[PDB]
RNA sequence: UUUCUUGCCGGAGGUAGAGCUACUGGAUGGCCGAUGGGCCCCACAGGGUUACUGACGUCAGCCAAACUCCGAAUGCCGGU
RNA sequence: UUGCCUCCUAAAAUGUAACGGAGGCGCCCAAAGGUUCCCUCAACCUGGACGGCAAUCAGGUGUUGAGUGUAAGUGCACAAGGGAGCUUGACUGCGAGACGGACAUGUCGAGCAGGGACGAAAGUCGGGACUAGUGAUCCGGCACCUCUGAGUGGAAGGGG
């Protein structure tokens, strides 16, 4: 873990279009997101 | 009619200078080689074109160390 | 405190199924993932010195590290490649980095595939350690679409601890990836 | 002819032409094979020579194997030439053969005929040789 | 000349000590290293002549 | 007597010989069989058939002043 | 063709000739020098978008077949091979004892002191894995020195 060389990495929160809520931490300088295709939406996910 | 060769370089007389059970000086080199084919041994010190000397007075004797010739000078008891 | 997510549902539920259905007599055999490597193997910036500037910027804010840069150790007359120009970058994850990259892949950017029907189960170097690729960076939410310059692929990497591809894919099954059935 | 595709030196010294063969003194491809008794220098002209006589006497079907290979260069220096001006240009190959190994081998059907290619070819070799059968 | 010879010299006495060799293709501007100085007593920055 | 000879003891070698599946090269005949060759159904997918050429490998017999996994006799250095 | 270096001839110490058989040299690197620490290649199989045996990634097999500035030989995996940090010992005063030798050349060298570099320390370092990359004396140039200075003081000139 160096000083500040990396690039910057927060906890941020993730929301699916479908209603599902994801908590993780990414790269994002925002930390907000909001996806409208996700595990539970494409068809070869989830059989639809 | 002539010949692309004819070359050569002077002998410089490499090899064994002090053989087993031969007494020597402190300082007195040994071997003259050119790689390390004798590797220095227990109170035998290398010089810089890989000329194994004496760093100490005794008597010559060689040895195999894991696998690698080396030479070595035993103290002889003071009368 | 706090602690990834699908690293707590690999303990709590993959773990109890390897060990259930692989039947190890020693409960340290229950397998796992180790680690994963990303790399751009970019090639091409023999000539184009510039291009590995964008790769490692993509790489980085998509894995959240600074890749080294990765030369070529070999001088071939082919590609105009000399020893010591950089050629690829590459980026290793474990822990939580490591989760949380796999979380951003699976989860979000493996979704966005245009065209998708499935990874293939066949992609396992014999002893369990899959290893994917792809040809364009843009299904990773991290980066904008029109800020790319080139369409690149990635070099996806799970290396685990698996004895052959059955514990292999029945880690990357359990812990949830859309292979293809064949 | 048998030439070599290529010799690490072309200008080698006389092979030593002394001793009795301690290799290759067994016949062991064919049944019937023609074995030395002398020390030459066996060229690829006499070898060529002696395996057209053998096939022309067989002439129908049989395998001839000559388990002696010309790969050894003697030189010559060009004509009317003086001594000296360094050694000369490779022009001919050789098997270096000592007393004792098998030159060539024959593999045929009937015994006379076999005997009879087999000493049609010894004529054709600068040495001594004899016929020798694949039992002792 | 390429690789032709130069001299270093102490500043703080400007003896000149050693006598060496570089490139000047490599090394255009002037070589200056630590050396040691007899009179001076201690090693000193030398640099080319 | 330091010289020389003979016996014994302590050494370092790479020659003769030999060996090579121990290297570098040469090199004989088999064996399986590629990749790359041709054809069928017919696509330049795929599959098999065929003097295919036949990588690699492997069986057996060999070769070398500038080869060596090995390896003397003599000579040489020292001691006694 | 003429000096130097490496190998074979060269007959297991050293040395050994021919218009005998093969090649190199007349350089290069301020790091490719010093030290401290760390690592192990080449090739092969398997899995991967460009990317094809071949380029970078991952798994395995792999004890030396890779590499070592540069010919060849002897070496080196304990690494002398690959990587990074600092740095100038590519030192000054010397040198017991030796190898080689017609002579003149040449070659190795522990150890002492000064002043340093690296290292926690032990210690290593008087260029480079080694053996080529060089030219005697005369005569002259230059910088420094506490020497000399044709009656004396300087100077010129000489000397180290
Ligand atoms: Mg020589
Ligand atoms: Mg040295
Ligand atoms: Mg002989
Ligand atoms: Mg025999
Ligand atoms: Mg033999
Ligand atoms: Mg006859
Ligand atoms: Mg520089
Ligand atoms: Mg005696
Ligand atoms: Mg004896
Ligand atoms: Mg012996
Ligand atoms: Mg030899
Ligand atoms: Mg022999
Ligand atoms: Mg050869
Ligand atoms: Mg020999
Ligand atoms: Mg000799
Ligand atoms: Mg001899
Ligand atoms: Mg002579
Ligand atoms: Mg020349
Ligand atoms: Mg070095
Ligand atoms: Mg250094
Ligand atoms: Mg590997
Ligand atoms: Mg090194
Ligand atoms: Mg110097
Ligand atoms: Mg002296
Ligand atoms: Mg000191
Ligand atoms: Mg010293
Ligand atoms: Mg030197
Ligand atoms: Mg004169
Ligand atoms: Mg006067
Ligand atoms: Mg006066
Ligand atoms: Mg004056
Ligand atoms: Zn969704
Ligand atoms: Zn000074």
């Amino acid at each position: 873990m160096k000083t500040g060389i990396h690039p910057e990495y927060v906890d941020t929160t993730v929301q699916c279009g479908c209603g599902h809520s994801f908590t993780t931490r990414s790269t994002k300088q925002s930390g907000t997101i909001v996806v409208e295709v996700c595990s539970q939406c494409h068809p070869f996910y989830t059989g639809k | 009619s002539s010949s692309r060769n004819g070359r050569d370089s002077a002998a410089q007389r490499l090899g064994v200078k002090r053989f087993g059970g031969q007494v020597v000086k402190a300082g007195e080199i040994l071997v003259r080689q050119r790689g390390t084919h004798f590797h220095p041994g227990v109170n035998v010190g290398r010089g810089g074109d890989d000329t194994l000397f004496a760093l100490a007075p005794g008597a010559v004797e060689f040895g195999a160390k894991r696998g690698r010739k080396t030479v070595n000078i035993v103290p002889v008891a003071r009368p | 405190k706090a602690l990834p997510r699908l690293k707590q549902r690999y303990r709590e539920e993959i773990r109890e199924a390897l060990q259930q259905e692989f039947n190890y007599a020693n409960v340290m055999q229950i397998p796992g993932v180790v680690k994963v490597v990303v790399n751009m193997g970019v090639g091409d910036a023999a000539r184009d010195a510039k291009l590995i500037n964008g790769a490692i910027n993509d790489l980085a804010l998509i894995t959240g590290q600074k890749p080294e840069v990765r030369r070529a150790r070999k001088s071939i007359a082919q590609f105009k490649l000399r020893e010591g120009m950089p050629i690829g970058a590459r980026v290793t994850l474990r822990g939580d980095r490591m989760w949380e990259f796999l979380d951003r892949l699976i989860s979000i950017a493996l979704p966005r595939i245009r065209d998708f029907r499935g990874l293939s189960p066949k992609q396992f170097d014999g002893t369990g350690n899959y290893t994917f690729g792809l040809n364009e960076q843009s299904m990773f939410h991290e980066i904008d679409v029109d800020s790319i310059d080139r369409p690149r692929g990635m070099d996806i990497t799970v290396v685990t601890t698996a004895t052959n591809d059955a514990e292999g894919r029945a880690l990357l099954r359990a812990l949830g990836f859309p292979f293809k059935e064949n | 002819m048998l030439i070599p595709r290529k010799v690490k030196h072309r200008k080698q010294h006389h092979p030593e032409q002394r001793g009795i063969a301690s290799g290759g003194t067994s016949v062991s491809f064919g049944d019937y094979g023609i074995q030395a008794l002398e020390h030459a220098y066996i060229t690829n002209r006499q070898i060529e020579s002696a395996r057209i006589a053998i096939n022309r006497h067989i002439k129908r079907g049989g395998k001839v194997w000559i388990n002696i290979f010309p790969d050894r260069p003697l030189t010559k220096k060009p004509a009317e030439t003086r001594m000296g001006s360094g050694k000369g240009s490779p022009e001919w190959w050789v098997a270096n053969v000592k007393p004792g190994r098998v030159l060539f081998e024959l593999s045929y059907p009937d015994e006379k005929t076999a005997r009879d290619a087999l000493t049609r070819a010894i004529h054709k070799l600068p040495i001594k040789a004899r016929i020798v059968t694949r039992e002792e | 000349d390429v690789r032709p010879k130069i001299t270093l010299a102490c500043e703080v006495c400007k003896h000149r000590n050693y006598i060496t060799k570089k490139n000047r293709r490599n090394d255009p501007d002037r070589l200056e290293i630590k050396k040691f100085c007899p009179n001076c007593g201690t090693h000193q920055p030398h640099k080319e002549s």
